[PDB]
């Protein structure tokens, strides 16, 4: 129940704009109490099949080969973190053994276990099959808090949908839903910055066009294109 | 110990773990026996592919079932070889053992005997066929009516009348002094500087309160006194130190045995042990306890594969390496082999992980559970061959102290370790290489049995072998006894029962 | 930017033993530490001082970008700063991105990405 009531608060927040609803949903022992308690939170939308993910029959049910991806959410509060994370890599195994070309996302519970996702051989992460691991990023934000406090805050409205909402009194609150409404995005910069340095580009940016640009992709024909974090003068 | 329990009359037990170890044991040595061996047993319905595909040679093989039958009077005299051949050329039957009654002991199942024992008229033959009816047709054989024989549809019913420990106490396995588990225990560090190759790695996901798997099925197998000294593989343990002190009692009789404490999923375990020029890897779990998820017990071991597989090395890929796993549900097998798959809903032994013997399921065994019922004979057969003897008077020595007591250099303990072993060889550079390439299987049986008195068996073809296309792919299949017009590539292994000398 | 590197093949290299191997000083080690660190800076006694009170956020930011290279990120303003009355709550509240007309006072954290030296 808090699992799917958090996710679709997000993923169906109305502050997408030009986006479908699509979540088909699947599970092994039925949504019991989820029926009563939330159902999907829509009637005529979003569905449930009563079928397990590992079934090729049931993956066939729900047309796998026709979704953009699978999603796989982890319970946190498992007895057994290890044998929590190896179901989910069963449960990815299963899903690129009946489609290998198809987008995989999935909650890991220990970082040591990431590896095991690399061992499979139609897992590309360069396609886009990446794996979010909830422990790596949990303690990496509490660590980075230690170094600057409130980053974790920061962080998460960075991605996080939130609606927008108006404060006439002059409290802190209005100043923290300002920059609340701020999102991230992803654009390829414009043939004019070739041969510029990251400062000069992010002057001109913030000045001209009001976006602050943190990271680029550098080539170095040796390897992957790594993300420079506020790249120096040097390059 | 049941008065009235009488094994000779047909009250036989199968223990699951003591022909499952056996199984995975006899596949170190010859890689796809499982896959052979569940065949011969398991009723599975014959589908024709007209596609040139791996599967229909697989295929072609899968129809073929063991039988029974007594020999023929004309029989009585010759030599196992002759016969043989006189069976396989004419009546196009492959005989494997035969019962040899010494009037002092039950008369017990000699796999591929030698020319130096002949033939008595009270003989069962063990032969292999697609069907009932050709087995049947070699009780009734004349040699006077049916001297040629164009087709084998002419065989009708009408027809013209020191004191040094070396071995245990019987001589049937290699046998050492007992020693402390602090003498086969080892670092990472004292493995990576260790020399071995071409050995035997089982990998264990055992802990305090797992069940014992009970290795001791594992490694008498692969040291059953048919093999030299320096022939033995060695077999190096890794798992849970806790739980082989468990159940190192019962393994400590044994020369070659080494245990390194560390998690099987750990790629430096892995390559402290130098997995990637091993002879053969095994993944053993012994969690069948948990009773929560039901069809996901063979969890770790597909990770433990996919690890292995997934692994590089400096002189490779770790696919070509092979590995063995133990899979409690036949729902899984598809994900060992992530590199072709034809259709997720197929059968287990159409599955290509079963085909290439890399993946074994105890499902098996529950067909050997009816072939017995069918044929009472069939569990003594698989147990002898597999076993690598275990006479009811070896199991009785065993049972009544629970271990292995070491005997002594007699001419009888040497001349009783001169069964045959199963093995595997190539025509790349043996003596049949000029028959490796364009030539039929009968010939090569024919010429291998009547030189080396050895029993050529079943052909493990590569997978990518029809194909004109250069894969670099290593994965083979079993096929199980091809026909004589049959021809193989010389890029081909074969299955033998290789003789003692 | 969480993590502070581990690259795909650092991960590669940390799953191969699952623990952290020590190498030797090299060229191209000291270069690969030049990434920016997070970190935090108050403009009560930095070089920023005279424009901690009654300054434009843009204005810190471009020169601040322009000066050390830093990418000036959001406003760490402490929570009774608006309010006239001496509050001794020391409590703060994160501000993202505050626009190039968006005025700090003196006694407020920014986040930043500082460079290696």
């Amino acid at each position: 129940l808090e699992s799917v009531s958090n996710f679709l608060k997000d993923f169906l927040h109305k502050d997408r704009d030009d986006v479908n609803v699509e979540i088909v949903f699947l599970h092994n022992i039925s949504p019991n109490l989820e029926l009563e308690a939330l159902f999907k939170r829509h009637f005529t939308q979003v569905e449930f099949y009563q079928g397990s993910v590992l079934n090729p029959h049931d993956l066939a049910r729900v047309k796998i080969e026709s979704a953009d991806a699978c999603l796989i959410l982890a319970n946190k509060y498992c007895a057994d973190p290890d044998a929590e994370d190896a179901s989910n890599i069963m449960r990815v195994i299963s899903i690129k053994n009946y489609h290998p070309k198809i987008r995989i996302i999935t909650q890991m519970l220990q970082y040591h276990n990431k590896a095991h996702l690399l061992n499979i051989p139609s897992w590309n992460w360069k396609e886009g099959d990446d794996a979010i691991c909830l422990a790596e990023l949990k303690l990496g934000f509490i660590a980075q808090s230690c170094l600057a406090q409130g980053l974790s805050t920061m962080l998460a409205n960075l991605f996080s949908m939130r609606s927008f909402i108006k404060i006439e009194e002059d409290t802190w609150q209005k100043y923290y839903l300002e920059g609340v409404s701020n999102e991230m995005y992803t654009e390829y910069l414009s043939s004019a910055f070739v041969g510029l340095s990251f400062p000069t580009v992010c002057e001109l940016c913030f000045v001209k066009l009001k976006l602050l640009m943190i990271a680029i992709e550098y080539k170095s024909a040796n390897r992957e294109s790594r993300i420079l974090i506020n790249p120096g003068n040097h390059l | 110990n049941i008065p009235s329990w009488n094994w000779k009359e047909g009250d036989d037990a199968i223990c699951l773990a003591e022909l499952k170890l056996g199984f995975i044991a006899q596949s170190c040595l010859a890689q796809g026996l499982s896959t052979m061996l569940a065949n011969l047993f398991s009723m599975r319905s014959f589908i024709k592919i007209e596609e040139d595909t791996w599967q229909k040679y697989y295929l072609e093989g899968v129809s073929n079932e063991m039988y029974t039958e007594y020999l023929s009077s004309a029989f009585v005299g010759l030599s196992f070889p002759t016969v043989c051949e006189l069976c396989f050329v004419k009546l196009k039957l492959l005989m494997i053992a035969i019962e040899y009654k010494s009037a002092n002991r039950e008369s017990r199942i000699l796999i591929n005997p030698g020319n130096h024992l002949k033939i008595q008229e009270g003989t069962l033959g063990f032969f292999i066929a697609s069907d009932a009816k050709e087995v049947k047709r070699a009780f009734f054989y004349c040699k006077a009516c049916h001297d040629d024989i164009t087709d084998p549809k002419r065989i009708k019913k009408c027809g013209c009348k020191s004191n040094v420990k070396k071995y245990d106490s019987t001589g049937m396995f290699h046998w050492c002094a007992p020693k402390e588990i602090e003498k086969v225990i080892l670092t990472r560090s004292e493995a990576a500087m260790t020399v071995l190759s071409g050995h035997v790695v089982v990998c264990i996901f055992g802990d305090v309160s797992s069940a014992l798997i009970g290795l001791r099925n594992l490694v008498m197998p692969l040291r059953a006194s048919n093999f030299h000294y320096h022939e033995l593989k060695h077999i190096v343990f890794v798992g849970s130190i806790e739980y082989l002190k468990r159940e190192w009692e019962t393994l400590h009789n044994f020369p070659k045995v080494s245990i390194l404490p560390g998690t099987p999923l750990s790629r430096a375990d892995l390559r402290a042990v130098n997995i990637n020029l091993c002879d053969m890897c095994v993944i053993l779990s012994a969690n069948q306890n948990n009773i929560d998820d039901t069809s996901l017990q063979d969890k770790e071991c597909i990770l433990a594969s996919l690890n292995i597989k997934s692994m590089q090395f400096d002189d490779t890929t770790g696919v070509n390496i092979p590995i063995i796993t133990e899979l409690v549900n036949d729902t899984n097998v598809q994900f060992l082999d992530q590199d072709d798959d034809d259709d997720p809903d197929t059968e287990l032994y159409l599955t290509q992980p079963f085909a290439c013997g890399t993946a074994f399921a105890v499902s098996v065994l529950d067909s050997l559970m009816s072939a017995t019922y069918f044929n009472d004979n069939i569990l003594t057969l698989i147990r002898t061959l597999v076993t690598g003897g275990a006479t009811p008077e070896l199991e009785a020595l065993i049972a009544e102290e629970n271990a292995l007591r070491g005997g002594y250099s007699t001419p009888q303990t040497l001349a009783n370790r001169d069964r045959c072993r199963v093995a595997q060889l190539a025509l790349l550079d043996g003596p049949f290489a000029d028959l490796g390439d364009g030539g039929c299987y009968g010939d090569l049986f024919c010429k291998a049995l009547k030189t080396y008195n050895m029993l050529c068996f079943g052909i493990y073809r590569l997978r990518d072998a029809h194909l004109s296309t250069p894969s670099q792919c290593t994965k083979r299949y079993v096929i199980t006894n091809p026909p004589y017009e049959f021809e193989l590539v010389p890029t081909d292994l074969i299955f033998c029962l290789m003789q003692f000398d």
